[PDB]
């Protein structure tokens, strides 16, 4: 969401979802550490600022 | 006669496979917690689990209601052989008519689950037999708040999907798969309705 | 004392057949959890425990309604009433009490017959992954805390997997209190 | 009342304690023959002949038991006359159609006791399999075990004209059915001595059903510009084979046909292959459903159409681990639309072709949605043309020949 | 009194079990005998000379034929279509009626022990490996 990319924040995502993306990541051959880092990055960018 | 156990534990078992059905569908694996021997088990109880069906997405509710008739299907087609060993005379497997097995079920199954007959049976002669009982046993003890009677029938509507499965099971014991619906159909003095297909 | 009053409640109670029902019902709702999870067995114990909890918490008020009993405190009295007028009233059976601990705490609950695993044969893939009658640990853990105790129950062995008996090793860990009816002024 | 006479036939047989005297009770069966004339009131009817034939069958069984202490070949030449007469009597206008097949097999067991003559059981090879239809786990094993030595022994390969299959195809189907219905450990001599002939006679036009050897899947990985492609584990049923087995994953608009191989030496159970695949289609798309053919070509396409619509959704996505591919980008452009395509090049070189795909003809490199195919190209520029252009599709089929 | 084969046939004419209770004998020598007798005994259920009436709770026994010195006894229970056929050797029969009723309680044991594992509430519903290999370890318990 780029409306607050230049008002007191940057990299603040809009209202998408993550359970279907996690199901797609589980349905491939992704390892537990890579899914841990990717779920941590998407969890941080669920609501963030810069 | 037979060895016996008490009805009040069975009826209270029979009331609550619908919290078991939403705890098997919603939990694919405000909710609470408990512990055992270096473990934990996450618990959710029945008042906060039938009320997730008043706020149910429509494919989720219709996914649940297949499971209630699947439970009824398994207990019906397992029950019919032991009721055959009870007596079950004078009927056959292919069974060209239908009233002689509708005379069977109200006298022979519904006494062994609920202690009385299906006291009304209406005969559309092309094969739609209406089975009406007035005071159904497990729904003797359910009521909503102070005159909010409209919003409880649609709340309590999963609880009649056990005798969908019972009459599916005792007819798949005699051959085939059929089509079933339910009604409420209140009395005339001091209700429920089932079809056949 | 008790066993006279247990048969006295077995003369004014509503009854039905324990064969051809209720083993069917409990076996059907364990076959659903067998097929619903999709043939995994160490999870169905932790759903049958969480279902037996909710069915025990409401049973305890019916059992105190049928027979007028005080709040039990020691494990002489709970172990006497569970062997004499709880299982006798509800399920027509009675257990026996062995394997008693030191300091009057943790005992065993050997069941002679069992009208939940009655005439059931268990398949070979669950010899070491399933507890069959683990609604009983649900009703004991969710029923003994509602007389303001706090316990822990677990099966130790079963007739289906093992020649040794069906026994539940119930442990007293602590006794809960009654709470004072405000925080403060 | 004949049943009452059968009770009379149950009576003296209850009171039998001398087998030389009880043959005189077989003469009482002759008296039942004197009841067989005394039960007849007409020429022919369905229920009358059906009641008539059973006493003659019991008398035929008593006459068979009469020779228990052993007329040199007169019994083995003459009992088939009474047996065929009883089968013709019980073939009268009722559905008793397992008496006919069992009586024909009883005649065939005496035909095999002679020289290996003209066959009726193997001529009705559909009936020979139809005894094995209702999962007859024992009768049809012998009803095929006699017919296998009958077709092998006769050495004249012009088959019957129910369907003219005048080759080793019927005996190969018999060998496959007898190996399928056998025991596992004790059927090595049954396997090898009938698997050896189809090697030399490789008619080799067979489409089996794969009940002998089973299969199961696993996850899917990558390789050196190749797909590891669902490293399957198979079962075992026999000694060995040599098959170029390939599975067939198929999406909602294409078919991958991956998991191929060339050689196989499967002898042990839990076969646990790897099945490395080239020609990775659909950019390794995730919606590739399993048509699950697994056509293990052990000198015959012994396929298994393991189809459903279960939506288990074998995903098997791509990876980029320094292998040659091609991309698409349109940077450094002028003030009109274009496209570009750079390839992570390597030694071996072959062709590629790009095509537009929309409901209308959105892009147009030519007047129509052209190809612009090229051999050994690193980067270039392709233009476009006029439509309501926001976002079009593409497909860049690249026969790279870096693999085979 | 002790049988030489038992057999159970389902709603169709598909056999559920053709079981020999003296299992690995010196005179095994074929399983064709006690199999073609069952295949003809399914055909003797639409023979018009014998007939099973349809009024009573207790279905009835019959004495259908004898062959190879083996008597068969069969009972169509009318509700689950279950065609159950047994055989005995010829001179184990005494001709009396106490052994006839002992044969009837052999049926009332084996019908009971089949409908018990028809109601074993952990199996998947079908004629799998499990049902036959449970029926044999109960029939070895009944017949030594």
């Amino acid at each position: 969401y780029d409306y607050d990319a230049f008002k007191e924040n940057r990299i603040i995502r809009l209202l998408k979802t993550s359970i279907d993306l996690n199901k797609t990541k589980s349905k491939i051959r992704n390892l537990c550490i890579e899914k841990a880092v990717l779920d941590k990055i998407l969890i941080c960018l669920n609501k963030v600022s810069r | 006669s037979l060895p016996k156990v008490s009805q009040s534990v069975y009826q209270m078992l029979l009331n609550e496979m619908v919290p078991l059905a939403m705890g098997i569908e919603r939990q694919i694996s405000i909710k609470r917690l408990k512990i055992e021997e270096h473990h934990t088990v996450d618990i959710i109880r029945s008042h906060n689990l039938i009320h997730e069906l008043y706020k149910a997405d429509e494919e989720e509710k219709e996914k649940v209601l297949a499971r209630l008739r699947n439970i009824g299907f398994q207990i019906g087609l397992k029950l019919s052989e032991l009721l055959i060993f009870s007596n079950n005379p004078n009927l056959k497997f292919k069974e060209m008519d239908l009233l002689l097995i509708m005379k069977f079920i109200c006298r022979d199954v519904w006494k062994q689950i609920f202690g009385k007959q299906i006291d009304n049976l209406k005969t559309n002669h092309r094969g739609t037999f209406y089975l009406l009982d007035y005071d159904y046993r497990p729904i003797q003890s359910f009521s909503l708040e102070e005159d909010a009677k409209n919003e409880e029938l649609k709340m309590i509507e999963p609880f009649l999907e056990i005798p969908v499965g019972i009459i599916r099971g005792v007819l798949s014991s005699l051959g085939y798969s059929s089509e079933e619906v339910i009604c409420l159909a209140s009395f005339i003095d001091r209700g429920v309705s089932f079809h056949v297909q | 004392s008790l066993k006279a009053m247990g048969e006295e409640i077995w003369k004014n109670k509503t009854e039905k057949i324990n064969t051809e029902l209720f083993t069917l019902t409990y076996g059907s709702i364990v076959a659903q959890l067998c097929q619903d999870y999709e043939r995994d067995f160490n999870k169905v114990n932790d759903h049958l425990y969480s279902m037996g909890y909710n069915i025990g918490c409401r049973l305890i008020e019916d059992f105190l309604a049928r027979t007028a009993l005080p709040r039990c405190e020691n494990l002489v009295k709970t172990s006497e009433v569970l062997s004499k007028c709880a299982f006798k009233i509800f399920l027509n059976i009675t257990p026996n009490i062995t394997n008693w601990s030191h300091n009057k705490d943790t005992f065993s609950l050997i069941l002679d017959e069992n009208p939940l695993a009655d005439f059931v044969e268990l398949p070979m893939d669950a010899m070491k992954s399933l507890w069959y009658s683990n609604i009983l640990c649900g009703v004991l853990k969710g029923s003994l805390e509602m007389v303001q105790l706090d316990c822990d129950v677990w099966f130790v062995s079963d007739i289906l997997r093992g020649d040794s008996q069906t026994e539940i090793k119930v442990k007293l860990n602590r006794i809960l209190k009654d709470e004072i009816p405000i925080g403060e002024d | 009342a004949f049943q009452l006479i059968k009770n009379f036939i149950e009576s003296i047989s209850i009171e039998y304690r001398k087998s030389v005297r009880l043959l005189e009770f077989k003469h009482y069966f002759i008296t039942s023959m004197l009841s067989y004339f005394e039960f007849e009131n007409v020429s022919n009817p369905l229920l009358c002949e059906i009641k008539a034939e059973l006493l003659m069958l019991k008398r035929d069984n008593w006459v068979q038991g009469v020779m228990a202490t052993s007329e040199t070949v007169f019994q083995e030449n003459f009992l088939t006359l009474t047996k065929e007469i009883l089968s013709l009597f019980n073939k009268c206008e009722g559905k008793r159609q397992r008496i006919v097949d069992i009586l024909s097999i009883e005649i065939g067991l005496l035909y095999y006791q002679g020289k290996k003559y003209e066959e009726a059981v193997s001529l009705f090879l559909s009936c020979y399999e139809y005894y094995t239809q209702t999962n007859k786990n024992s009768i049809g094993l012998k009803i095929l075990q006699v017919f296998i030595d009958s077709l092998s022994h006769c050495p004249k390969l012009d088959v019957l004209q129910i369907d003219g299959e005048s080759v080793s195809a019927s005996a190969v189907l018999t060998n496959a059915f007898l190996n399928i219905l056998k025991l596992c450990k004790d059927n090595d001599s049954k396997e090898i001595w009938w698997k050896k002939f189809m090697d030399l006679q490789m008619k080799v036009h067979l489409a089996r059903a794969n009940v002998s050897a089973i299969e199961v899947n696993l996850k899917s990985y990558g390789f050196p510009e190749d797909i590891s492609t669902k490293t399957m584990r198979l079962s075992l049923k026999n000694m060995g084979g040599d098959v170029i087995v390939f599975g067939a994953s198929d999406f909602l608009l294409k078919k991958g046909e991956n998991k191929l191989i060339l050689e196989c030496r499967d002898i042990m159970y839990g076969e646990f292959s790897l099945l490395s695949f080239e020609i990775i289609v659909e950019g390794i798309t995730f919606v590739k459903e399993f048509p699950e053919n697994q056509d293990e070509f052990i000198v015959v396409p012994e396929i298994y159409c393991k189809e459903s619509t279960k939506v288990l959704v074998k995903q098997a996505h791509n990876l980029n681990l320094g292998e040659y591919a091609l991309e698409l980008k349109s940077v450094q452009s002028d003030a009109l639309e274009s496209l570009q395509v750079e390839v992570e090049v390597q030694k071996n070189i072959g062709n590629m072709k790009n095509l537009p795909v929309s409901f209308s003809m959105d892009e147009i490199q030519a007047r129509k949605r052209y190809n612009t195919p090229f051999e050994n190209v690193r980067l270039e520029y392709y233009l476009l043309d006029q439509i309501t252009a926001f976002d079009l599709i593409i497909k860049t089929s690249f026969t790279k020949k870096n693999d085979q | 009194l002790r049988p030489c084969f038992v057999s159970l046939i389902d709603e169709s004419d598909k056999p559920i079990l053709i079981y020999v209770p003296n299992e690995a004998e010196n005179e095994m020598n074929d399983v064709l005998k006690y199999n073609v007798l069952s295949n003809i005994s399914l055909d003797y259920f639409e023979s018009a000379l014998v007939e099973w009436h349809s009024l009573d709770s207790k279905p009835l026994l019959k004495s259908i034929f004898q062959l190879e010195g083996v008597s068969v006894f069969a009972m169509l229970i009318k509700q689950t279509g279950l065609k159950i056929v047994i055989g005995f050797e010829q001179k184990s029969l005494s001709g009396a009626d106490d052994e006839f009723e002992a044969i009837n309680q052999i049926f009332e044991t084996v019908r009971k022990i089949y409908i018990r594992v028809k109601c074993n509430p952990l199996l998947v519903s079908g004629d799998e490996k499990s049902i036959i290999k449970s029926l044999e370890r109960k029939f070895d318990e009944l017949f030594i």
